[PDB]
């Protein structure tokens, strides 16, 4: 099959030619009108290019302050990435960590964060060894982990990894905020998505169930870097919003019987929300508990 | 000042005279007045001297143009790209014919201070000074208090 | 030296001085909020809080009266006190005033603060309102607090 | 305001330098400015170098296809054959190849111990884009060229030089020529090293198998001499040994880098190029 | 960029949980240090 | 009296090549004979130097200085200028590029003094110049590190010729 | 005592642009979640404060007017009602002061 | 500056009036093309008439390919801003709306063809002696392909393209001075109909700002 480095230039290759394509079908520079809907600048419509321009291009027009503060946007009552470009003419909220109720927010960076701990795992083993990503499970925030289910080479069944193996997992977490690479998304029909993730057997069953919940088929996809995986929702605009992020412990899931899987947890603050080093450990020791998803 | 002014290194045009001797100067151009007073040793150096100093340098064109000025030039070029103009005002014939043979002779680099009045590619022949030039090796390469064989 | 000079030096002496917290005092009782120097504001606070106490003491003690009459200028303002102020108080132990600061004043970039009487019948103040507890940094400690609680019950 | 003309024009002609000095003018050609005779300006050019041009053949080795085609279309945009004119290309080859052979002959004679591949690399500096149009820019060979494009390109500065040696090769014969090519391109090589010109890497590599075709035990790398090991500012002479016998030496910061340069050192050695090796004759030969 | 403070962000609820709990860990660790002698001390 | 500031908004560049990189739009306002010192003001424009047109704005905003509120209102003024006028798309995206004080024309009256003495008292005024280009501000430098450093001091030691010999 | 020489302006500059000399930058301003406006974190609003301080003083206007005169603070608490609403329970035996306007939505009647 | 002084025997020589005398509204679906209409033409040949009056050797037949002459030369001029030359093609009233926007723009103009012959759809003259001046308005109705491509100050492509032709159907009016023994014929004005198709969409985004309410005001839908 193909080599690590080559499965990876496969799939760009594929999300950029459909990245491409999609941007050839819109026509020349249609306009759409963007009413705002939020409670600041009240009445502000904002005439966009559809398919191009973006929830953030909008927040670019009012002041810098927006695209700060701006996580994700509220598109028509729908949760929208900054990123992603607006195709009809809608209405569009802005939504931040701090809202009176920022549940959807905390989603977003909560997926975010789990896509994070994917990219490192599956580039910190050896080439020796097999790493199979499997999916990220979707655990409320409040169970104070995020987690990401992996399946490892039979070679490594009796490894745990040490606590300076979870420090180098950090590390290199904090090298991908550093980067400050944008979160970009496309959504493709499944036939596309399952075309880029063939060689990966999770990734296509996850690919099948999601499209079968939607009428028309279509799956999220999203990039950072070079890394793509599919979602279960809308993410954040930048790896650079990750301020406090630590992979706090690694469980052994059971049954161990069929095939080992191991859940990969971690726990993150924003940079609007940075606790104090007291505060932050605390919540650093009930992150290594095991989360069980219901 | 030799601080307030630029300067550079002794050198030559294209290694000229080491295969062989290049004349630098490539163009002369005089701007001399029919009626002029102030370019009457200038005409009179283009009735006699001109046409001779011609005969010897056919490597340079000299182009002579008449036309009302009252400041007789002369513009030198040279290979190197180098232009300089020299007035030639109420200069006499004598005066001309010395000022234009200089011009024949400079290479066209800058006429700016010269740091050494020498230069040189290959300045060594038996090697270049080094700390180690006239010190003595030692058996086995040993420092100074140092322990062989520990 | 001002260790422990718990007074500020304001006005043109000591006298000016209470007569300067007085009318701001007074202003206070009648409006129920103004806005004024930050400091003094502040000075004149302790007064404000301590005001409302003599007036639980109720209009027939002596004392209580003598300290009213000294301290509102605008005689109108003693029967609101013992029969507004106080009873709105009655089942507070203190806290009668709010101080915030506002917007440096326009001409001569003052510090400034706004003080009212709480309860008043106003406008309410823009207050600062903390984080809502459903943000993510109060979610996850949430969780911590709910994980303790459980583990002490057991 | 004062009386006078004479301090009123003089400062003009300062606010017209300061003006020109703010704004440099964009460069134009030599034939464009004033006081410019083509034909007297080719005759020089060969009086200058002490050479007996055809003049005919010399005009033409100036003549370049981009002018030609471009001289056409200025024609045909402008509703005007007499353009018969011959481009430098035969010339420029005929001088390319008689000037990549006189200089293999050159320096075959002079550093018989040099590898064909060194000598390539010789001729390919000699002949390149860089030296070729730093000589033909100091030899008025730029003013002369007739070209679409003004700065010259590179390439067609380089183009026009070879075509100049093919008219004189035409006009004087290989002897005389190769005297041109002796006096403004050897003397390029004037101060230069060996590996300055002729650019390689792993030169102990190249060492090893150089002292195999000459039946030479491998080298063996030593210390010589050592200062400031464990400092900043580290000096390290290593030497090459062949049989216990000192080949070459060669200082450095490291002993990596001090190993590496006493390989180039022993290679200056093996082919000729030492910096005391016999200057390069010029003299008229016998 | 700007400036916090440990109860910057922290909800009405969450401030008295915060101080009860860091009061407690520091009460606990204090007490845990009474008994020096039992917690192999070195030679006397 | 020179006005060259307001003539810098009427140069028109030829069009652009397909291939050529687009052209940062720059706008240039400015405010004349404002009554504050050049002195005073200067440390204003100091501060917004490199900044966004929202940072800026913001910092002034809250400045206690009777300057801040002028450059503020100049400041507003070019923003909306260079939307309208300039084809600039997104009012956010841009920077001070330069931000200065000038003199102004002052008027010189009379300070009277004891014994019959006077001082000449100048009423000050200034102007204020501000460019605005197209674009994320350019990012601070980074502090010159040990490794820079070092390699500098080596690099002098190697340009170290042997002097006043061959 | 009298400077004994001039100051050159390398020197002022040196004083002038020292880095205490300059003006700090302040990282304390946040948008106001309200109305959108900048604020300082210690500090209330502009803004807002400017909306609530314009209706208070209608609202003592009126006060005013029912109370016709100097000396003349009222016994009894006070309530403000806007258009469309009446005196509730708790409301009984409170002078009313009638604002011919509708209540402000971030104005909460209690 | 609305007036000059008053009581002055000198008055302001106009060249031009500011609007048109009758509208020529173009009948509705005239693109898809591409009793009363004897009562139009007659009014036509009436006003004709007193075109001929002043000027003898007139020809309507000529006109429209004059017109087209008059209106390619009248745009190339936006090209290189030769000003001194459009006033000659075009008059006072014309000349703000055509330069005034392009101040600070390059306009890079062209004709491709002419898809169908130029018609005079209507010919009107002014009521006799407005002020001793008497106009005469032609309208003619164009239908050809131009290519358009308009620079911003720094050279940005700000609209259309420089090499895609795009069909135009537009009703030039133009106007003369008969009493002016000088006067010409000069593109007058536009008519746009409201039935005409949407301009070609813009290449930057735009933003159209709420009301900015003060502090008592509230926001109202
Ligand atoms: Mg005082
Ligand atoms: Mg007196
Ligand atoms: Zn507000």
């Amino acid at each position: 099959q193909l080599s690590p480095t080559e499965l990876t230039e496969m799939r760009n290759d594929l999300f950029n030619k459909e990245k491409a394509r999609q941007l050839s079908l819109t026509p020349r520079t249609e306009k759409i009108e963007v009413k705002h809907v939020g409670k600041t600048d009240p009445g502000t419509v904002f005439v966009m290019n559809k398919n191009i321009s973006t929830p953030y291009s909008c927040a670019m027009h009012l002041s810098e302050w927006y695209c700060r503060k701006s996580i994700l946007a509220l598109v028509d009552g729908q949760p929208w990435d900054m990123y992603k470009p607006l195709t009809k003419s809608c209405e569009i909220k802005f939504l931040t960590f701090k809202d009176c109720d920022p549940g959807e927010v905390n989603k977003a960076y909560w997926r975010s964060c789990a896509m994070m701990m994917g990219c490192v795992i599956e580039r910190a083993f050896k080439d020796e060894y097999m790493v199979n990503l499997v999916r990220a499970p979707e655990v409320p925030v409040i169970s104070g982990a995020f987690c990401y289910d992996v399946v490892l080479d039979s070679k490594l069944d009796e490894w745990m990894p040490t606590k300076e193996n979870l420090r180098s997992f950090t590390k290199d977490a904090h090298a991908l905020i550093y980067k400050d690479l944008p979160f970009e998304t496309l959504e493709v029909e499944a036939k596309v998505a399952l075309e880029i993730f063939q060689h990966s057997k999770y990734k296509v069953d996850f690919i099948e169930e999601k499209a079968s919940q939607n009428p028309e088929r279509i799956v999220k996809l999203h990039r950072i870097g070079d890394f793509i995986d599919v979602s279960e929702g809308p993410l954040i605009p930048r790896t650079s919003i990750c301020f406090q992020y630590e992979v706090s412990a690694v469980h052994n899931l059971q049954p161990t019987q069929p095939s080992l899987i191991r859940r990969f947890q971690g726990v993150s603050l924003p940079v609007h929300l940075r606790a104090h080093f007291t505060i932050w450990d605390k919540l650093l020791e009930r992150s290594r508990k095991m989360v069980t998803e219901d | 000042t030799a601080r307030g002014t630029p300067s550079r290194f002794l050198a030559s045009v294209l290694h000229n005279g080491l295969g062989r001797y290049v004349q630098q100067l490539q163009r002369l151009s005089f701007s001399v007045s029919r009626d002029g007073a102030s370019s009457r040793g200038a005409r009179e150096f283009v009735e006699r001297e001109v046409i001779d100093f011609a005969r010897r340098n056919p490597g340079v064109v000299i182009y002579v143009n008449s036309r009302p000025c009252c400041v007789p030039r002369v513009v030198a070029e040279y290979l190197n790209g180098a232009v300089r103009e020299e007035s030639i005002h109420c200069k006499s014939v004598e005066e001309i014919s010395t000022l234009v043979q200089k011009l024949a002779d400079q290479s066209g680099l800058d006429v700016i201070r010269i740091r050494k009045p020498f230069h040189t590619d290959n300045p060594s022949i038996q090697g270049q000074w080094h700390p180690f030039t006239n010190k003595p090796t030692t058996f086995r390469g040993l420092r100074p208090r140092e322990v062989q064989d520990p | 030296i001002s260790h422990g000079r718990v007074f500020r030096r304001m006005g043109l002496g000591p006298e000016s001085r209470i007569h300067l917290l007085r009318n701001l005092l007074t202003g206070l009782v009648r409006h129920e909020r103004i806005e004024a120097p930050w400091a003094r504001v502040d000075e004149m606070r302790g007064y404000a809080e301590k005001l409302i106490d003599y007036g639980k003491l109720g209009d027939t003690n002596e004392r209580a009266m003598r300290m009213a009459d000294f301290w509102l200028t605008e005689k109108d303002l003693i029967p609101k006190l013992f029969q507004v102020l106080a009873p709105r108080y009655k089942d507070q132990t203190g806290g009668y005033t709010r101080m915030l600061q506002i917007p440096n004043r326009s001409l001569d970039r003052a510090k400034m603060a706004v003080i009212e009487y709480k309860g008043n019948c106003l406008p309410p103040l823009p207050l600062p309102r903390r984080d809502s507890h459903l943000t993510l940094l109060n979610q996850l400690l949430q969780g911590l607090r709910q994980d303790l609680r459980q583990s002490q019950e057991a | 305001v004062k009386k006078g003309f004479r301090a009123a024009f003089r400062f003009q002609k300062e606010l017209e330098r300061q003006r020109l000095l703010r704004c440099p003018p964009p460069p134009v050609r030599r034939s464009e400015k004033p006081n410019w005779d083509y034909h007297a300006e080719i005759q020089a050019f060969g009086h200058r170098l002490q050479e007996n041009f055809s003049l005919d053949l010399l005009k033409t080795a100036f003549v370049n296809s981009c002018y030609i085609k471009s001289e056409e279309a200025k024609r045909q945009q402008l509703g005007i054959v007499l353009l018969n004119l011959k481009s430098n290309q035969e010339l420029s080859e005929q001088g390319t190849s008689f000037s990549q052979t006189c200089l293999t002959q050159f320096l075959e004679d002079e550093y018989p111990d040099m590898p064909t591949e060194g000598i390539k690399n010789l001729v390919d500096f000699l002949t390149g884009e860089e030296v070729v149009c730093h000589v033909a820019r100091n030899l008025a060979v730029e003013q002369l060229t007739l070209s679409e494009e003004f700065p010259v390109p590179p390439a067609v500065l380089q183009q026009t030089f070879f075509a100049v040696i093919g008219a004189l090769l035409q006009s004087s014969g290989p002897e005389r020529t190769a005297l041109f090519i002796r006096d403004f391109l050897i003397t390029q090589m004037t101060g230069k090293e060996l590996f300055e010109m002729w650019k390689i890497i792993n030169p102990m590599g190249l060492l090893v198998e150089e002292l195999k075709k000459r039946n030479v035990s491998a080298p063996e790398s030593r210390l010589t001499r050592q200062s400031g090991g464990t400092t900043a500012l580290p000096l390290y002479f290593v030497g090459l040994y062949c049989d216990k016998k000192l080949i070459a030496e060669g200082p450095g910061e490291t002993v990596l880098v001090a190993e590496e340069e006493a390989a180039r050192v022993a290679l200056r050695k093996l082919y000729g190029f030492t910096e005391n090796r016999r200057p390069w004759n010029y003299s008229k030969p016998k | 960029k700007s400036g916090t403070w440990w109860d910057e962000h922290l909800s009405e609820e969450n401030v008295p949980f915060i101080k009860q709990l860091v009061s407690d860990e520091d009460k606990a660790q204090l007490a845990s240090k009474l008994c020096p002698l039992k917690d192999e001390p070195w030679p006397i | 009296i020179s006005r060259k500031w307001e003539k810098k908004n009427k140069i028109v560049y030829p069009p652009q090549l397909p291939g050529e990189p687009r052209r940062p739009a720059e706008i240039y306002h400015c405010r004349r004979q404002i009554k504050y010192s050049k002195d005073k003001m200067w440390y204003l424009a100091k501060l917004i130097r490199g900044m966004s047109i929202d940072q800026a704005l913001a910092q002034l905003e809250f400045n206690d200085k009777k300057g801040a509120k002028i450059i503020k209102e100049v400041l507003l003024e070019a923003q909306d200028m260079a939307v309208r006028d300039h084809n600039v798309e997104f009012r956010s995206n841009l920077y001070i590029a330069e931000s200065t004080s000038g003199r102004g024309q002052c008027l010189k009256r009379i300070r009277y003094h004891g014994r019959g003495r006077f001082g000449i008292m100048e009423k000050v005024y200034c102007h204020y110049f501000v460019k605005l280009v197209e674009g994320p501000p350019p990012p601070p430098e980074p502090p010159k590190t040990a490794v820079a450093h070092a390699k500098e001091y080596i690099q002098q030691l190697r340009s170290r010729t042997i002097v006043h010999t061959l | 005592a009298a400077p004994k020489n001039r100051r050159t302006i390398e020197v002022n500059r040196c004083r002038r642009r020292n880095p205490q000399k300059l003006i700090k930058v302040k990282n304390n301003i946040d948008v106001c979640p309200e109305c959108g406006h900048l604020k300082q974190k210690h500090v209330l609003c502009a803004y807002c404060y400017e909306k609530v301080c314009k209706e208070t003083a209608e609202i003592r206007r009126q006060i005013g007017k029912q109370e016709g005169g100097p000396f003349k603070a009222p016994t009894i608490e006070t309530v403000v009602l806007y258009t469309g609403e009446t005196p509730s329970e708790q409301d009984q035996g409170k002078r009313i002061i009638e604002r011919d306007r509708k209540r402000p939505s971030w104005f909460t009647q209690n | 500056l609305v007036i000059p002084p008053e009581k002055s025997d000198r008055s302001i020589h106009l060249a031009c009036t500011a609007g048109i005398f009758d509208a020529y509204v173009p009948p509705e679906g005239d693109a898809r093309i591409s009793t009363e209409r004897m009562k139009k033409t007659m009014a036509s040949q009436v006003s004709i008439r007193r075109i001929k009056d002043y000027d003898a050797n007139f020809k309507i037949k000529d006109f429209p390919e004059k017109a087209k002459d008059i209106f390619i030369e009248a745009h190339l001029c936006l090209n290189n801003s030769d000003h001194d030359r459009l006033h000659t093609l075009v008059t006072e009233h014309c000349f703000p709306d055509m330069t005034w926007d392009i101040k600070y723009k390059t306009v890079r103009w062209s004709f491709v063809e002419s898809l169908e012959p130029s018609h005079v759809v209507q010919v009107r003259c002014s009521s006799m002696m407005n002020q001793g001046n008497v106009y005469g308005q032609i309208t003619v109705r164009m239908h050809t392909r131009q290519t358009l491509a308009i620079y911003d100050r720094f050279g940005r492509l700000m609209y259309g393209q420089e090499d895609v032709p795009k069909d135009v159907l537009e009703y030039v009016v133009f106007e003369k001075q008969l009493t002016n023994p000088y006067g010409s014929w000069r593109m007058h004005t536009k008519i746009v109909p409201p039935w005409a198709p949407p301009k070609q969409p813009i290449l930057k985004t735009v933003m159209i700002p709420g009301p900015q309410l003060k502090p008592e005001e509230e926001y109202e839908e």
